[PDB]
């Protein structure tokens, strides 16, 4: 009931790891809105800059 | 002709409550509200007017009354009594208010 | 390597040849001029009034120079960014013989803020008596300081009519409702010429010309406060709105946008509250939702129950068509004034048919509320039967507005203190002897079938374009749109920079509502508008 | 001698030396400029998959070959003379393959075969240095056309040698793209001035069929903003599908306002039939949606999920932590509304509603995609009793009660229609699309995919404008995104949107839409998306 | 048997899985007729659009 | 054989040498295409190795005559 | 609109003398309502030697020169030397 939890912390247990010994890892970079909240923010974001000068 | 929109009511404690007396076919009616719970009783309105005991937390309309708030004490049964000025015409309706403690 | 603007390999007409013996044949059947035919006649332009109430020194028609004075040229001027030269003009009157009275026609040079008086007539003035059958011709030269002008320049020579002697109708000195229509017609002089092709699809910097602010049918008109359709117009001395009211700087004091969409919020309440506070999901101003209404409750109240409407303060609960007999319908309800909205109560454990909204803006002191003259993220009001209990029952709600609850009240907008403003409330008074206006649509009530009136400062299409596009108008000017019913009864609307409409009379009456519109130019604010009605 | 009595009352009448000093700054030197240069018309994609006999361009003669002249044909009822043309192919020295041109006469209507090359024809290759010009003559039995005699000296181009794209199998879009630039011949001459307002509405151009942004796009089936696109081989919709003839089999208008109806019901019932008061097709409330229930139903109650076994679903990814989402409710699959309910009587709130198109079995409904007065249905509390209560009503749509499906316009059979169902398939190698949207549900906070066929702003302009176009042509629009990945859309006369790419992937949605021109249908539309 | 079905709820599960997460997914976009139903409508729909005006 | 092919041959004296085709073209509605030949015998012939699936709402046209003993033309996907 | 084209196989660089079209005799330094040049694409390029991520390759150098008729006007003393 905790080996399964490690699959929940797949990424950070690899990224809290490599950052510890000792690398420069930079996963934060992404570009594409493939989350459905990111574009949906972009819907509203482009909708406000349009009216508001 | 008397009736209501809501013969029974269910509310928690501390919250508002509205109680209707939809009269009709009158000219200069006089109105009363009376508490009723077991054998305990008290006139809440009289001559289209609220008593001094409940005026703080209670309102009035010809089409009903509205409490600013309630307690579990108001659990029970109320009743609206109408009468034309003259004793001519008459009607009533009785309402049960249960608080949801 | 390079190919120039007119550089190619002419193989030409493969089977034939673009002959010349033939084109001259088409010419001789139809006749020709020097590549243009709108420099040989007088196009019609417009028509205005001249009634008995217009005393001496007063003005009827000031339009400046420009291609707008010829509908062939307003057309072409969408190809060019420039112009230069004069106009030839012809005006006239369709007056009776009895209608004495004299008129004037002046070209005032630029850089003048003229006056509705008689001192202008010390300038060279033309005459035209009403009795005068035949028209008159004169010119409008381009007296300018620059080598030419631009379409965004409106500081040119300008024509003005002026009442050199007032009107007279010896017969009907009872109503004083007389006519004497005027007409104006234009021919350009050969000095006229455009310059400087504008690349098509390109705008201007100073701003475009407002000629799409209003559609050409009532069918496409709706109010900037409720989705319903126009029915009739209204005059008031004072006019004001903040919700969807935009100005020609693309600004507004509002919180909303020129749409009518379902609103979405997020209640979070417990203990059978039924009086939650809505937070925002979409917006342009933080806290406040988009499309949220502009109206406060009349006064304090306590929502517990449901509807109630009574004849008077001594009698019945009408609940039937025998209600008009009251005249003082008093609406002794649980609550009042709110705007109704549809709903969709989505809460993870509310397996019940969702229930209606009954919202407004107001302060939530307690289980009661109180009026919010001003809006803020704390002053958002709901009264749903949201199916809850002791436990918090959060939900998205997805509202959408339908009607109204304040039975017996007057048409919304009049009650200034009930109207919502964040900080600022755009407002106007009369202006140059005109009057401002609202636009009247309808809105629907809760209990009875009927519908109360609602005011509006703008048509919605007038508001979408201004949020978006960069139009041009100096503050001392209007955009003159002419409104025509199914009859030939018509008048003119001016529109200031703020977006508030104006009208040059004090009444309309009723008219064949299948009405239209058309742009007519740029008149000053001082000046009275047209009115050709009954 | 025109009527008037001129007056020298005015003072100045300045010199006609200024009119030179206007020409001194601006090098006018001319009356009309469009008779002395070339003007863009359109653009195409002579892609690899086009063969010996296709047509790339075909336009009868007229002003419409130059967007200046088209703006002036509104001021005349006539024309006469040649027009010039110019091409430019973009294969600077690379793309092999040539074309062939024909000047067909007036009366014929050319075809898509080689047989037209049994006629005098000119060819030109793509390894150009200097572009080409074709002087389309004017040939006619008359002295002057009338802006309506479409039977003129049409131009034709067809392929003679196919291309060769040395390195782009599928790297760029097509590479071989060729412009069409025009100019009137010196003999071109309008005639017979007219007043604008008298005869018009002939040649309005497809330039405002789509906005130039997408934050304000919406679907023709639900008010929600677009999110991305969806290809299908087949497309189908009736409601709010306006063509280039100001027509539709649909019942509704191209707008989302509420829906006023009335329902007279008795015996304390809820389920009933709606009658029309705001209609354009007699019987329908002009805003009614387009989908039927899946199955027979007997609406009585409330919601349920049951998780395939019996375990209900409320636990915040219980909807997700469930093998299937079998909805065991009795008004499943039907739309949702707000339903303000005015009536003499009920001093009560006005509960929401649930609507769809279906019949009755005197208390139970059945799907039947055809529609009339009868097929309408509702389900409201309505606060009723014995007596027949009139119950005037007004409805505004919010959601779709059906839960566990994605069945919202892919089911050709579950779509409401009067009698007919407009469809399209592929053309050339162009495929059609749906404009996806997003709609909400009844119970749970989630939402669901949606379909459309037209942007609403695209569908109302067609209600009320005569945008000219033939049948066998599109109205191109060159979409890009905020990532450079761009592509094209055409619009058939029916109002359906077509596209030339196999797939999309996904893209930065904050995108624009610019017009390009007209294009034959039987052409691969372009894209070089990332 | 409860794992046996999971194959049959393969596709919609993955979609209904990914969509619950903040992803965007476009499975609908198919272009060919391969199922032989899409083929068959294209026959009739072309034929019906042929005699029809 | 298509019937319509076989009907016209029943009647009309079409011309072709023994060692040639009467080539017709095919264009599926994906934009692809391939050619088809017809010998004097009536047996259709083709030049590709495969076809696969295709946008069937397709067309046909006539290119000309082609000598029999040559690979035809084609373009797929 | 009248457009000049030039190809990416250009040998000799290209000039495009901008004129000064105006309504007034002489501009000021603050004026903006002036002639303006634009370059826009007319045929999308071709190169098999690039990638979706990097974009090494085409760069369009622009250079300027006053031109013959260019003339300042109306000398001023320093102080003022606005410096914007
Ligand atoms: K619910
Ligand atoms: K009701």
């Amino acid at each position: 009931n905790k080996i399964l939890e490690q699959r929940v912390q797949g990424p950070i247990q690899s990224v809290r790891l490599a950052r510890a010994a000792g690398f420069r890892v930079d996963p934060y970079s992404y570009t594409d809105q493939n989350f459905y909240d990111d574009q949906l923010n972009a819907i509203r974001l482009s909708y406000r800059n349009l009216f508001k000068n | 002709a008397v009736y209501t929109s809501e013969p029974d009511v269910r509310v928690p404690e501390d919250k508002p409550a509205k109680l209707s007396c939809s009269y009709s076919g009158f000219s200069n009616p006089r109105v009363e509200w009376k508490f009723a719970h077991g054998d305990i009783t008290s006139l809440v309105c009289y001559k289209n007017k609220i008593t001094a005991s409940y005026a703080d937390r209670v309102t009035f309309s010809h089409s009903g009354i509205t409490f600013h708030s309630v307690t579990r004490k108001d659990t029970g049964t109320y009743t609206c009594m109408v009468s034309d000025d003259g004793g001519n015409t008459y009607g009533e309706v009785s309402v049960q208010l249960t608080v949801l403690v | 390597s390079i190919t120039a603007p007119e550089q190619g390999t002419p193989v030409g007409g493969v089977i034939a040849e673009p002959s010349a013996q033939m084109s001259a044949a088409a010419d001789m059947a139809t006749g020709k001029s020097v590549d243009s035919e709108w420099e040989a006649f007088f196009s019609f332009h417009t028509s205005v009034n001249w009634s008995t109430s217009e005393t001496q020194g007063k003005i009827l028609f000031k339009q400046s120079l420009g291609p707008l004075l010829n509908p062939y040229l307003e057309h072409l001027a969408k190809l060019y960014v420039a112009w230069s030269g004069s106009i030839d003009v012809r005006f006239s009157i369709s007056g009776s013989g009895v209608f004495g009275g004299k008129l004037a026609a002046i070209v005032v040079p630029p850089g003048v803020d003229p006056v509705q008086s008689t001192s202008m007539l010390q300038y060279p003035h033309v005459l035209f008596d009403a009795r005068q059958v035949e028209p008159v011709i004169f010119s409008i030269p381009d007296l300018r300081s620059t080598l030419y002008h631009l379409m965004s320049d409106t500081d040119t020579t300008s024509l003005v009519i002026m009442v050199y002697n007032d009107l007279i109708n010896p017969y009907a000195n009872d109503s004083n409702s007389s006519g004497c229509i005027v007409t104006v017609e234009t021919k350009p002089g050969a000095d006229f010429k455009f310059h400087l092709l504008k690349p098509p699809g390109s705008m201007l910097t100073h701003g475009s010309v407002p000629s799409d602010l209003i559609p050409k049918s009532s069918s496409l008109w709706i109010g900037n406060r409720h989705w319903t359709d126009i029915t009739d117009f209204v005059i008031r001395p004072f006019v004001f709105q903040a919700n969807r009211h935009f100005d020609f700087n693309q600004e507004t004091a509002g919180w909303s946008t020129p749409r009518y969409r379902p609103i979405t919020i997020t209640i979070s309440e417990k203990n059978g509250a039924k009086l939650g506070i809505g937070v925002a999901t979409d917006y342009i101003v933080p806290g406040i939702p988009d499309g949220w209404p502009d109206t406060t409750i009349p006064e304090k109240l306590t929502p517990a129950g449901d509807y109630a409407i009574t004849n008077k303060s001594g009698n019945d609960i009408t609940t039937a068509a025998g209600y008009d007999g009251a005249d003082v319908i008093v609406n002794n309800t649980n609550f009042k004034g709110m705007y109704i909205c549809g709903s969709l109560q989505r809460a993870w454990g509310d397996k019940k048919i969702s229930n209606t909204a009954f919202i407004t803006t107001a302060t939530k002191v307690d289980n009661a509320i109180e009026p919010s003259n001003v809006i803020d993220m704390t002053k958002i009001a709901v009264y749903q039967d949201t199916h809850v209990g002791k436990e918090v029952q959060t939900s998205d709600d997805t509202l959408s507005l339908l009607g109204y609850t304040g039975i017996g009240e007057q048409a919304i907008g009049s009650d200034r203190d009930r109207v919502v403003r964040i900080s600022v409330l755009p407002e106007t008074g009369a202006r140059g002897g005109n009057h401002p206006i609202f636009y009247k649509n309808s809105i629907k009530l809760g209990y009875v079938i009927r519908s109360i009136d609602v005011f509006n400062s703008q048509i919605l299409h007038t508001s979408r374009q201004l949020s978006l596009n960069h139009y041009l108008l100096p503050p001392d000017s209007f955009a003159v749109y002419r409104i025509i019913d199914s009859n030939g009864s018509w008048f003119d609307i001016g529109i200031d920079s703020d977006g508030f409409s104006f009208v040059g009379v004090s009444s309309i009456g009723k008219l064949e509502f299948p009405l239209t519109a058309s742009y007519m130019g740029i008149q000053l604010a001082k000046i009275r508008l047209a009115s050709n009605i009954r």
